[PDB]
């Protein structure tokens, strides 16, 4: 086949890691400072099982003063990250609240989507991986624990929302 | 590449 755009969004609370994941991702440098972003862009041509794709990724805004510009991305967007940090147990109530909006303004039960558990490296947590794993598990959709800071799970996880817009497009 | 909120272009970030 061609090499397709996937259009990929990265969506959650503030301070959860959206952007240090993508930078992972992207060029293999961890930032420890936090730029709050308001809404970035990147775009990069990758192998995943064998196949060229052009991915394309919104970094969104988790600061709740930018909540208007979600219902644009969430239109436009087709598979969505849902990151939330380890030790922030509001953002992984939050994480809840943005699967249900994504859900109410693309009119689908099924949007392609990957419940992505940040902060992995750290020596304690506030939400426990059968927390989240239980939520993931009663909507059907892949989870994965991630630090930006080691890479671990980084690749697994862009990849395998990857893997689950191609189902989606079938 | 990259094209951070407000900018007019994209610049590079893979190389
Ligand atoms: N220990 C650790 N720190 C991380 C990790 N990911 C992000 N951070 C730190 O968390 C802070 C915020 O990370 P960002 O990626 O900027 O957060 P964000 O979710 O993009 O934030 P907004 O753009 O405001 O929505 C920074 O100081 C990062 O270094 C991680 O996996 N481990
Ligand atoms: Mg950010």
């Amino acid at each position: 086949g061609p090499m397709t755009e996937y259009k990929l969004v990265v969506v959650g609370a503030g301070g959860v890691g959206k952007s240090a994941l993508t930078i992972q991702l992207i060029q293999n440098h961890f930032v420890d400072e936090y730029d709050p972003t308001i809404e970035d862009s990147y775009r990069k041509q990758v192998v995943i099982d064998g196949e060229t794709s052009l991915l394309d990724i919104l970094d969104t805004a988790g600061r709740e003063e930018y909540s208007a510009m979600r219902d644009q991305y969430m239109r436009t967007g087709e598979g969505f990250l849902l990151v939330f940090a380890i030790n922030n147990s509001k953002s992984f109530a939050d994480i809840n609240l943005y699967r249900e909006q994504i859900k109410r303004v693309k009119d689908s039960d099924d949007v392609p989507m990957v419940l992505v558990g940040n902060k992995s490296d750290l020596p304690t947590r506030t939400v426990d991986t059968k927390q989240a794993h239980e939520l993931a598990k009663s909507y059907g959709i892949p989870f994965i624990e991630t630090s930006a800071k080691t890479r671990q799970g980084v690749e697994d996880a862009f990849y395998t929302l990857v893997r689950e817009i191609r189902q989606y497009r079938m | 590449f990259y094209r951070r909120y407000g900018w007019r272009y994209w610049v590079s970030v893979c190389g």
